[PDB]
Parts: structure tokens; C-alpha cells; sequence
RNA sequence: UCAGUCGGUCCUGAGAGAUGGGCGAGCGCCGUUCCGAAGGGACGGGCGAUGGCCUCCGUUGCCCUCAGCCGAUCGAAAGGG
RNA sequence: CGCGACCUCAGAUCAGACGUGGCGACCCGCUGAAUUUAAGCAUAUUAGUCAGCGGAGGAAAAGAAACUAACCAGGAUUCCCUCAGUAACGGCGAGUGAACAGGGAAGAGCCCAGCGCCGAAUCCCCGCCCCGCGGCGGGGCGCGGGAAAUGUGGCGUACGGA
């Protein structure tokens, strides 16, 4: 019927491929009914069964890419692809622990000359 | 013979489409793009034509990715998480 | 040991091959043109038909990215029919047509009418 | 042979330095101690070495 | 922060009073206030004011 | 200190002892090609004044400046407007040699950042300067805080924009009677900020 | 010329694609204003350029 | 609009154009063998490893030994092919 | 002859990183005219302006005196009013033309080299273990490798310091 992603993960890699390659005989031989010149149910289920083949493609990338990423969470280096991609510019940038780093000479004077909290009266 | 006569001998053309910038100025003589100057690694860029300027600029295309990282940005550019399933 | 030419060249060095401490991409990416997607649509026109009549062929419409040899195994795989020689051409609309000349042995009218066109 | 241009300047270097007219400043480095004596004040600097890592 | 009384230099001003940049080392040391913590209790200083008076 | 020594002698550059260094260094560099790395500095003490550290990330660079003027880039006359621009071959360049040196050692070096250049010798037509450039991403540099301000964005190519001790000093900026036409961001800041017309909404 | 190299043809070819008339069923459109295609190219009178 | 055999694809002509170098404030320019450590090749021999009836050979990894070239590369649908 | 160091220079599809280009309103560095005005025009004016080249940032640049003043003295940089269409420059012609002080917006100070004192007391990289990791860091184990004495780190910088 109207196959959904939902129970899709669950399923094994062999038979996400095992299906898939029925879904590609099911759109070229619909394809095949296009050309030849068939009902409207062919040429309407073609969307159908490209969204189908998409859908399963998405969930065997999504798959592999967790499973990669999983494979990769402890290392040091990771592949590019699996960095994360943000700006150019925010990447190039210092990170959160070199620039709290600070220097003995800044923190002893702010050890013996700290920041006050004072008040004035009228 | 300076006009019409001599316009009969127009069979063969000077520039090709070029290969970075579309359009029909790439020199083939020359082996240099008129529009855009190919070759060079900097794109050609006048102050003396803005008209040429706005005919060509980055809002003037598709912005395949700017305009992606432009709605990542009033987020933050967040990475790694997705909405709580239901 | 001595120096017999009178000029001098860079001497051979050692170089290694590269040993990454990460792969540069974390999948290799997948074949996007496979068998099923390298042949598109035979064609139903009736010079196609007066061919697979008469020449013992079939007609296709492919994309540009393939080779004859592609071709070739594509329709092997997907028809189980053995391939005599393949004639390509681009068209003016821009797609490939591609003439599967079949072995001997296989027919094929027999082949169309069991795949769908007729 | 026809030596790269590195190796021909660091020995026309040398060249330069026994061709020009060195100051004494500079050519008291060439009086250098002898070898029996180099040899005697090594073996005594080998008892004061700093210690390794 | 707290600024200093501070007449201004030339003879058309020298009438006035108006506020300083902060307080000179020789006025904190004799009010004995260490320079390093008159900022941080909120006193202006600045170590390049002079007394000639 | 070895160093007082050393700058105390480097000041007396037309004594013999000095000026048998500087025609050997001369000639030396000038076998070389116009841009090069040296291994160390030649002068370590003037590089540790100029900021230069003997650490990882600090590297030095040999560079040649043709010495000469500055002569207008046009054909062999056609100064195609009044007689007051004719001038073609008494022309002055507006920044100095040691800041073109630091300014082509750091465009071919786009990596690094330029952080002081001095000069290590000169002659009839050339002039040698050592650039000191900085690896911005180098772990070394990047840890330390005392030095990790050259790696922000902010400094990007600060020869370029005459940040630099020799790019300074071309821009005649500081304080003092002598530099009233540059208050303010530059001098052509100082420009813009007079030739405006600050009208305001009630006049 | 019949010697076409490989780009050319393919820009002749998506030119010949987009010089074919518009259905007859998008004028239908609520939000229609297309009365006809006026970008049609005629061998004649435009000579595409190249 | 279907090609091993028809052409392009290959070669180079006049020329064009990078690297070395030099110049240039600079985009870059000059220059094509000139201010270059310009060879990623090999008959053969030796060391070591693998596979196949480990015979003999092949792929190699390392060493010895030998080696000129003229300059990367582009440039003709009428030149060579 | 060879072996082993140091020094200068090469070759790496060597391990790990970086720069290339684009927008360019605002900003920084350089180069940079002629229209026009002067009732002509050559100095000037247009004008450090247009054009041209290079480099960024969310702002940039500047910036804590080799300062302003000559007073009973102020005290980083920047911007508004004012000084002022003034001093001054100018075929002293046309025209050009600041700065000090004063009132406000804001206000934040600092760090090296050098001189010295501490067994280089410093720093980088790779191997292993634990923790969180979609800003690869913290702790521990390596007679593991390296940088550095041709000078790293701590004290310390003109307001003194040790
Ligand atoms: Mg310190
Ligand atoms: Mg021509
Ligand atoms: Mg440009
Ligand atoms: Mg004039
Ligand atoms: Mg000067
Ligand atoms: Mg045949
Ligand atoms: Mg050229
Ligand atoms: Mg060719
Ligand atoms: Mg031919
Ligand atoms: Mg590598
Ligand atoms: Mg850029
Ligand atoms: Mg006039
Ligand atoms: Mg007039
Ligand atoms: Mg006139
Ligand atoms: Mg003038
Ligand atoms: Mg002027
Ligand atoms: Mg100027
Ligand atoms: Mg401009
Ligand atoms: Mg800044
Ligand atoms: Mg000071
Ligand atoms: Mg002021
Ligand atoms: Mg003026
Ligand atoms: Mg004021
Ligand atoms: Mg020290
Ligand atoms: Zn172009």
C-alpha cells in the first residue's frame, strides 16, 4: 500500500535493497506503460512509486550516516563530511577553551585587585 | 564596397560562450573571456558600469547556498539536534 | 666513488604512499548510474517497431553518461539477453538512443512483447 | 661538475673569507686551541654535563 | 567612578573648576589608597597629572 | 646580556669589524633569489624587540627591494594633461621600501601574518629586509594568550593595510602639532569628517 | 555546419525544447494572465546568438 | 542523424603559454632555456615478501648499475596521420 | 676512504592544518586625472575627488603622549556643538582653510624586548587508559619523539622595578 518511513528503520540493510530494486522494476515498467500510452492510474502512480524510492533512500543514507557517525563519536579525527559544518568564519574561530585560557599575570591581578561592589550614599 | 559587399564575409566568428561566466565573450584568438576574463582568477569588475555590475550580482542568481545559510542563521546554525519525536 | 658526468642531477629520494589517520569522505559515494537508471524508456515509434521486425534489435532511450559497454551489461542484466553490438546516437532533443543489436539465438519480438511495448 | 648554486655559494663564501682582508675581531676565531689539548679539555667538561631530562 | 576638582589651563578658564580624567598617584598615596584598588573601589585614575600645587 | 652587546655593536655599522659583515651578507643575498626563508634570524636581538620569539609558528623570511624611486607607470611621455603633472622620473613612492618588502612577503606567504620586518643589509640598487611572520593556526601560537591576538580575523593581512612598524609610519599618524591632518581614523578619515555638511533637522 | 561539437549540440538541443508552443490547458488557471507564449524563437528572424 | 576502417581525437607549423628567474605599490607583467638540485625511467645483478602443482614465473618493496636532450602544456574537421 | 654530528638547501599523492575566490553600502593602504572655476590661461581650483589596484570586520581605523599648553596648568582614542569661515595658505587673484581651550556621548587600561633573578623551572606532536564531546578538551601512564641555550616560561616595563 502507501509504504512510510516509520517502518522502514527497523528493517534490515539486505531487504531495504531487496526492495528497492523491486520499486526500480515497478518505475521502469510503469515508465515502459507511459511511453506505450496506458490509463491515468500508471501515469499517476509513477510519482508515487519516485517518492517511494526516494523515501527509501533517505532511510538507507540516514542509516548508514548514524551508524558512521556512531563509529566515529570517541575518535580524534573524523571525516570532513562528519565535521561540523558551519561557517567558514565560525570554524577558522578560537574555540571556547583557548580563549578562557588566560595568563598567570591576569589572574593573579584579578586574585589581588578583583571587581567591587560599592554604593554611594546621597 | 565598405558596406553591404563587405558584410557577405561574416562566416566566421571571433567569440564562444564562455565556460564561467555564460555568456558569448570568450575570445578565441586571444584565449581570454571579455565578460569575465576567464583565465584570470579574479572575476572582471568595473566601478565605471554599475549597470554591468547589477546585471551579475549575488542576489542576481539562484544562491544555491547563501540563501540556506541565511535561514541557519536566525537559528544559530545548529548542529547535531532535531525536534523531540512524538 | 667518483663522478663521471660533468653535470649534476637532483639525486632519487625515498617517497611514501598515503596513510591517512582519517578517511578524507566517511562513505564512499554511491554509484548513481546504476542498471536501472542508465536506460530510461525504449521507444515506441513505428520505425523502432520496423526495426526490432526486421534487424533483430530493440530501441532505448538513455542517458548521455553511458557507454556502449555500460549498455551492453545494463541489458544484460535487467533482460537476460545476450547483446550482439550497440549503435549510439544523441538526438536533437538531447537524449541518447541506443540500438541493442540481440544475439542470434534471442528474438526479438519475443523479447518486446514479453517487456510491454507492441 | 656543474654544482648546484647553493653548494657553489657556501664554498665561494669561503673563498671570500681567505680572499678579503678579515679584521682581527673576526679572524681571532680561526687561532683555534690544539687537538691534544681540545681532546684533554673535552674529557675534563665530560665530568660537569648537565643532567638529561 | 568618583573624577577630581580640575581648573582649566588657559587665562580664559583658569576661573573655573571642572571635572578631571582621575586622581594623581601623589594625591592617592598621601589619601593612602593603593593605585591598583582605587579602580576597583571606583576612583578615577590617571598616572600622568602633576601637582605643582 | 649578550644582547646589549650585541645592539651596542650593530650601531656602529661604518666600523671595519661591522662593514666586512654587511659586504659579505650583501653579496651573499644577493647570490640568492629575491624571496626566501632563512632557517633563523640573522639579527636575534632585533627580532626579539620587534616581537619575534624563538618559538614554533615564528618563521623568517629574506626578502630583495629593488632600491630606487619611483618613476610614473605610463608610456615613454604622454602625461596627457597641465604642465604641474608631467613629472614622471623624480617621482617618490609614498610608502617605503621596508613596507613593500613586509607587503610582497606577506602576499606570498597568504597563510601567515606579518608581524615586524627590519633591515639586514642594503646596496647600490637592492635593499634586504628579514619579514617575521606568525602561523595563526599553529597550536603553539593559538594556546598561548600573551600571543594568540594576531590569530583573530581583526589582523587579517596587516601589511596590506599599513598596520605594521614600517606601515605606520607611512600613514603620518600620532599625536602632536606636527599630525592635525590625520586625526581620527587616518588621514582620509580626518578629510571626510571636514568636508561634510552636518545639517541638521532644525538648522 | 554539420560538424557540432558536444556543447553546442546541447544547447541547440534545449533551445529546440523550449521554443514548443504552451498547453492548451494552463490558461485554464485561476491566476493566469498567459495568453500566449511570447518567447518563441523563429529560425527567420531571431538568430539565437552563438 | 546508428562508424575500429568517414572526420575530430594523435603530432607539430607560424604562434600562444605556466614552472625557474626577474620586474612590479599592485591586479599581475616580462621572459620560453634564459641568473635552475628540471630523470619518478630501465637492460641487467643482489636482498627480502606473496601467489599459483611454491618447479619456474608474474606483481612488487629496497639497493647497485645505465640513461642526454630542449623544455609542462595548447595550437589545423584543407598540413603529417 | 669511511663513520657520526652541526649548518645551508632540496624531494615527497609523507601525518596534521592554513591561504586562494565573491559581495563590497560603511572602513584601511596605495595610485590617481581631466571636465569646471579663475570671464583667456601656465601656479592654483576641481582635488588625496572620479577612475584603477590590494585587504578585512560587524563595524573598521585610531588609541593610552618622544601630547596640549606657558596658565593658579590639564592628561588615551573616537564623535556632536563651539572655536571658525578664524590663525593661516593663495598669479595674496579666484579661492582654500585647521588646531588649542570649553560644554557633552562614551570612558578601561595594559603587555613585551632590554637589565636582571630561578637546574628550560617552557612549549609542540604521537602511543595507551578514563570522562564529555555537533566550539577535540580535562586527568593519569610512556628511560616515547621533537622545539628551544643563536633563549621558552615565572617575577617584572617608565605610574619605577628587583
Ligand atoms: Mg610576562
Ligand atoms: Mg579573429
Ligand atoms: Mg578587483
Ligand atoms: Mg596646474
Ligand atoms: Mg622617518
Ligand atoms: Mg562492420
Ligand atoms: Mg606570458
Ligand atoms: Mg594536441
Ligand atoms: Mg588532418
Ligand atoms: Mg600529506
Ligand atoms: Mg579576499
Ligand atoms: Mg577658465
Ligand atoms: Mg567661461
Ligand atoms: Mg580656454
Ligand atoms: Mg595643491
Ligand atoms: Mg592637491
Ligand atoms: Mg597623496
Ligand atoms: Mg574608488
Ligand atoms: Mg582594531
Ligand atoms: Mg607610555
Ligand atoms: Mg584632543
Ligand atoms: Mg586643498
Ligand atoms: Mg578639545
Ligand atoms: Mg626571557
Ligand atoms: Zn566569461
Amino acid at each position: 500500500a502507501k509504504i512510510k518511513a516509520r517502518d522502514l528503520r527497523g528493517k534490515k540493510k539486505e531487504e531495504l535493497l531487496k526492495q528497492l530494486d523491486d520499486l526500480k522494476v515497478e518505475l521502469s515498467q510503469l515508465r515502459v506503460a507511459k511511453v506505450t500510452g496506458g490509463a491515468a492510474s500508471k501515469l499517476s502512480k509513477i510519482r508515487v512509486v519516485r517518492k517511494s524510492i526516494a523515501r527509501v533512500l533517505t532511510v538507507i543514507n540516514q542509516t548508514q550516516k548514524e551508524n558512521l557517525r556512531k563509529f566515529y563519536k570517541g575518535k580524534k579525527y573524523k571525516p570532513l563530511d562528519l565535521r561540523p559544518k558551519k561557517t567558514r568564519a565560525m570554524r577558522r574561530r578560537l574555540n571556547k577553551h583557548e580563549e578562557s585560557l588566560k595568563t598567570k599575570k591576569q589572574q593573579r591581578k584579578e586574585r589581588l585587585y578583583p571587581l567591587r561592589k560599592y554604593a554611594v550614599k546621597a | 564596397t565598405k558596406g553591404t559587399s563587405s558584410f557577405g564575409k561574416r562566416r566566421n566568428k571571433t567569440h564562444t560562450l564562455c565556460r564561467r561566466c555564460g555568456s558569448k565573450a570568450y575570445h578565441l584568438q586571444k584565449s581570454t573571456c571579455g565578460k569575465c576574463g576567464y583565465p584570470a582568477k579574479r572575476k572582471r569588475k568595473y566601478n565605471w558600469s554599475a549597470k554591468a555590475k547589477r546585471r551579475n550580482t549575488t542576489g542576481t542568481g539562484r544562491m544555491r547556498h547563501l540563501k540556506i545559510v541565511y535561514r541557519r542563521f536566525r537559528h544559530g546554525f545548529r548542529e547535531g539536534t532535531t525536534p523531540k519525536p512524538k | 666513488k667518483i663522478r663521471t658526468s660533468p653535470t649534476f642531477r637532483r639525486p632519487k629520494t625515498l617517497r611514501l604512499r598515503r596513510q591517512p589517520k582519517y578517511p578524507r569522505k566517511s562513505a564512499p559515494r554511491r554509484n548513481k548510474l546504476d542498471h536501472y537508471a542508465i536506460i530510461k524508456f525504449p521507444l515506441t515509434t513505428e520505425s523502432a517497431m520496423k526495426k526490432i521486425e526486421d534487424n533483430n534489435t530493440l530501441v532505448f532511450i538513455v542517458d548521455v553518461k553511458a557507454n556502449k559497454h555500460q549498455i551492453k551489461q545494463a541489458v544484460k542484466k535487467l533482460y537476460d539477453i545476450d547483446v550482439a553490438k550497440v549503435n549510439t546516437l544523441i538526438r536533437p532533443d538531447g537524449e541518447k538512443k541506443a540500438y541493442v543489436r540481440l544475439a542470434p539465438d534471442y528474438d526479438a519480438l519475443d523479447v518486446a512483447n514479453k517487456i510491454g511495448i507492441i | 661538475v656543474k654544482w648546484p648554486r647553493y653548494i657553489r655559494l657556501q664554498r665561494q663564501r669561503a673563498i671570500l673569507y681567505k680572499r678579503l682582508k678579515v679584521p682581527p675581531a673576526i679572524n681571532q676565531f680561526t687561532q683555534v686551541l690544539d687537538r691534544q689539548t681540545a681532546t684533554q679539555l673535552l674529557k675534563l667538561a665530560h665530568k660537569y654535563r648537565p643532567e638529561t631530562k | 567612578p568618583i573624577r577630581p576638582i580640575v581648573r582649566c589651563p588657559t587665562v580664559r578658564y583658569h576661573t573655573k573648576v571642572r571635572a578631571g580624567r582621575g586622581f594623581s598617584l601623589e594625591e592617592l598615596r598621601v589619601a593612602g589608597i593603593h593605585k591598583k584598588v582605587a579602580r576597583t573601589i571606583g576612583i578615577s585614575v590617571d598616572p600622568r597629572r602633576r601637582n605643582k600645587s | 646580556g649578550a644582547y646589549k652587546y650585541i645592539q651596542e655593536l650593530w650601531r656602529k655599522k661604518q666600523s671595519d669589524v661591522m662593514r666586512f659583515l654587511l659586504r659579505v651578507r650583501c653579496w651573499q643575498y644577493r647570490q640568492l633569489s629575491a624571496l626566501h626563508r632563512a632557517p633563523r634570524p640573522t639579527r636575534p636581538d632585533k627580532a626579539r624587540r620587534l616581537g619575534y620569539k624563538a618559538k614554533q609558528g615564528y618563521v623568517i623570511y629574506r626578502i630583495r627591494v629593488r632600491r630606487g624611486g619611483r618613476k610614473r607607470p605610463v608610456p615613454k611621455g604622454a602625461t596627457y594633461g597641465k604642465p604641474v603633472h608631467h613629472g614622471v622620473n623624480q617621482l617618490k613612492f609614498a610608502r617605503s621600501l621596508q613596507s613593500v618588502a613586509e607587503e610582497r612577503a606577506g602576499r606570498h606567504c597568504g597563510a601567515l601574518r606579518v608581524l615586524n620586518s627590519y633591515w639586514v643589509g642594503e646596496d647600490s640598487t637592492y635593499k634586504f629586509f628579514e619579514v617575521i611572520l606568525i602561523d595563526p593556526f599553529h597550536k603553539a601560537i593559538r594556546r598561548n594568550p600573551d600571543t594568540q591576538w594576531i590569530t583573530k580575523p581583526v589582523h587579517k593581512h596587516r601589511e596590506m593595510r599599513g598596520l605594521t612598524s614600517a606601515g605606520r609610519k607611512s600613514r603620518g599618524l600620532g599625536k602632536g602639532h606636527k599630525f592635525h591632518h590625520t586625526i581620527g581614523g587616518s588621514r582620509r578619515a580626518a578629510w571626510r569628517r571636514r568636508n561634510t555638511l552636518q545639517l541638521h533637522r532644525y538648522r | 555546419s554539420s560538424h557540432k561539437t558536444f556543447r553546442i549540440k546541447r544547447f541547440l538541443a534545449k533551445k529546440q525544447k523550449q521554443n514548443r508552443p504552451i498547453p492548451q490547458w494552463i490558461w485554464m488557471k485561476t491566476g493566469n494572465k498567459i495568453r500566449y507564449n511570447s518567447k518563441r524563437r523563429h529560425w527567420r528572424r531571431t538568430k539565437l546568438g552563438l
